[PDB]
């Protein structure tokens, strides 16, 4: 929920919740998508590649 | 006619401003009123344990 005099959003990390959308008052919630991981499970360069 | 008014001065000061879920100011505590107000503000919480 937001109020007319509250068009900027930031809780602790200054997230881009302040997109009040002056064009068409529409507060948007910014959030990065999945980061991802990586790890190689290999039986060694001796057995097989 | 008849009427009345108040006159009072204001000075700088810092409180702990509490906003509920809706987004409306409901609870405020200053730092220059009581030791509790003080120790309460530093902990950034309205509840202080023993
Ligand atoms: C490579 O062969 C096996 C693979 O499991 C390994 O146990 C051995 O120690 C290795 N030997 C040499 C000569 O690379
Ligand atoms: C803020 O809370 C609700 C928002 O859902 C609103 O209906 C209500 O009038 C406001 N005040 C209180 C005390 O809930």
């Amino acid at each position: 929920k937001f109020l007319p005099f509250q068009q900027f959003g930031r809780d602790i990390a200054d997230t881009t919740d302040a997109v009040r959308d002056p064009q068409t008052l529409e507060i948007l919630d910014i959030t990065p998508c999945s980061f991802g991981g990586v790890s190689v499970i290999t039986p060694g360069t001796n057995t097989s590649n | 006619g008849a009427a009345a008014y108040y006159v009072g001065y204001l000075q700088p000061r810092t409180f702990l401003l509490k906003y509920n879920e809706n987004g409306t100011i409901t609870d405020a505590v200053d730092c220059a009123l009581d030791p509790l107000s003080e120790t309460k503000c530093t902990l950034k919480s309205f509840t202080v344990e023993k």
